[PDB]
């Protein structure tokens, strides 16, 4: 599936609870996790988007409550291909 | 109002937040008419004969002044063929 | 489908209704219904992770009206291969 | 409602103030059908199939009672072909 | 929404008053197509592919609730053919 | 297109998903996304005028509510050369 | 058509703006634009009754919110002869 | 392309500094300018419809505190045949 | 020497003194002095950018206390090739 | 030893407080020290569940008064198989 | 052509809108832009004074209302030798 | 010398007015400019220590005015050997 | 360059002061010292416009708190030709 999962966090600990969750939840198979700057971290999830939704939804009440909690849940079911190009393919 | 059969069901993951839980039919007037969707406010099964209001009416039959409905399954036809 | 979803009600004629609407809110499989005991009935399905939410979801809108109405209404999108020994395969 | 697939964007520089921010989608029932464009309230991408409301919903679909749409796309269809 | 072509004008003296001052168009979806008249809330010009809204929304794209019109222009496509 | 639409986030959600509206909403080249270091992450999409204009519009009020938000939607419609060179011309 | 239409303007851009309303509302033909002289420009079109009243009409809601407005809108159905000599048969 | 941006002006140095903002920022060719009487001073360009937009924004907010200021700046998409014989077409 | 200035005065006799002040106090060509209608008249130097900030600060403070006074005092450092069209090479 | 422990602290002195501790607290291999960005450091350590858990309470507890403190201790008993490729395998 | 100008923001994009309107404004070559860390960006322009002065003040008037806004705008007119070693050529 | 002049700033425009004025109080050869992260900028000059003495006073009330301003301007008269391998030699 | 600088001090030390800060800055010859009588130290550098203009105002800054201090500060841009002869040519 070609649907998009994002969790935003502060710091890298809620990031790591959040990729677990995630991954724990839904069949999504974690994408990404970018260091941004500033102290935000980002993972992300690619599926279908009912898991992709059940995915998103788990991380964010996990991470929630760990550290500095989280900044942003979001949702994309089809992304653009030019986002594509911005997104990474698989995590280093 | 028109007569429909019920085709199917239609699932949108991704849907507006205000179409609330309320499920979707895929619904034709006769076996390869063009397909249409309908907020199902009665619980019908595939190939049943229902009633079928567009406009703004479906709105309030499917719940609601706001709902984004403009058709709404609103009875299953007793005798109908 | 792996994805389960589960309707709890008190009492039976809730747990019909909301199994009609769940079976007739999407393509998913009425997998079982037990009798919990205490007035407590659960109805459980099996399908696709957006097939088992939009059922769910349409089956607590329907149910929770009925009768003494819902208790729970739960979608497990990821079950763990020990869960599913215990989800009947069948309803009987 | 009815099921329609995504042909491309529109773009109209001098639209009524009104119409806000939101994207505009040439989209057809079919390849080859008459084309119609529908206020974007979802983020679809070209050769999705969405689901569109027409009448008064697609107003309120688009964010206000006041809005002016009569076609607004409200879901992206997890399954269709 | 619909995109249409702007064949030409249309004066009606004796219309409504609630009509206003607005000025009505004659368009077509394509040459050869039935006609239908548009209130002009956009100023364009033979020639011109507009968009077009029906049902009540081309009421308040024509200025107001309660303005008498079922199609009203409400933007010029940037690029069309 | 030689027009130039720059949206600034605080994070890399709001980003992605700003950048996702603004591909979506018109026909532009997304030619960039900079983490400014701090938090800070902007996104450079290149096209002609109408198609970078609706296409800010789209992705500022998408990403209006994601996350931390926005901090800027600018538009530039004739850009000069020089600043041409400080432009990425592929994203990475 | 020998029905004339006038708007007096403040200014050349309400003029204007009038002069395309004028012409797109109805069958006119826009014979002259006139510097009165200290700000004023006036705009006349020919045509039937029918049409004059229509495109007239349509100028005045036009330019009625443009610059610093309308001075004037004003139909006349039947010319004197002594009149159309004065009136301008071309624009210039 | 043959869309029309207006700006007016009283006196013609806030009308210089529009034009100069509206060349500056968006590819549109200045056509005119022309003195109406009064001190209005009319500055007039054609081009794409999203280039004038620009243009037209950019102009405004220039001479907005130039002199005595702006009086309108207005956009026309597509001008009528009739009013393109009171456009002039180069500047003298 | 492509710096562009330009002072407005109510009437002549302020322009005059301006533009005289204007050339004696930088090293710039007075291009031209316009009638714009209305009263204001318009002066113009073209020079360097540092003696056209000179000239109009000198121009400025001549003619603020000559007759009805000044209007406008601008100086743009670099013009678009477009509004050179619209300026005058030497005055008549 | 499959269990994670992770500690999130405001500096570099903090953190490898925190870890100094854990290494020394319970028989658990640190695998990885993280600049978040921000001043986020966080320190990943591996090993068996009990023995992280004492790991990771004696981390927090020497390294809350180190520095600018603590932000995040949190212990996963098992991660999933898709978080393992963001968790590095050793420093450096 | 050797004094210096330098523009601060909060963030990338206006440092861009700064730095388009300072090529803009005046002839000087964009010879940097840099990612000082946590959020700030410079843009540095190299040209002869008057130049400069003009680019700087425009840079600085445009990119106030934009994004996050302007921390610094400063006009070297000549800069020490020393001083050169730390200043970039050109852009990347 | 080997006395080391030491000039931190919020931000690199304050810092590059600093080394300016530090190297045209004294003979000082700027050594280095190193951003430290969060905004932080140092300049590092290296010379006798009565030189680095005017020097760093000057550097430090030029820039104190500058963007962000001045954090911390130190002189150290003699530097450990082992202070040598953490303070950059040239200037990249 | 034969703009004209010119700072007054009460005093030697602030006119010594006021010429390094003025020589410093901008590429400007000093041409003359000239005690006045009554305390009064002028110092007179001969330069190109904006030279001399960044020279001056960097002479008053760094002489205003010198001493007795500043007592005026002024550019000439252009001065005549009689003027040159109450002009020195180089100090003594």
């Amino acid at each position: 599936g070609i649907a998009l999962g994002m969790i935003e966090t502060r710091g890298l600990v809620p990031a790591i609870e959040a990729a677990d969750a995630m991954t724990k939840a839904a069949e999504v198979r974690l994408v990404g996790r970018q260091f941004v700057g500033g102290g935000y971290v980002t993972v992300l999830v690619r599926g279908e988007t009912g898991a992709v939704n059940a995915a998103v939804r788990a991380g964010a009440d996990a991470c929630e409550r760990v550290g500095d909690g989280l900044v942003a849940a979001h949702i994309i079911a089809r992304v653009h291909s030019e986002v594509e190009n911005i997104l990474p393919k698989a995590p280093q | 109002m028109k007569i429909m059969q019920v085709e199917k069901t239609l699932v949108s993951t991704n849907r507006i937040a205000d179409m609330g839980h309320k499920p979707l039919l895929v619904v034709w007037e006769k076996p390869g008419a063009p397909r249409q969707v309908a907020v199902d406010a009665i619980g019908c099964i595939p190939g049943d004969w229902v009633l079928c209001v567009g406009s703004s009416a479906a709105r309030e039959a499917a719940g609601s002044k706001s709902y984004p409905s403009d058709l709404t399954i609103i009875g299953i036809i007793d005798q109908w063929n």
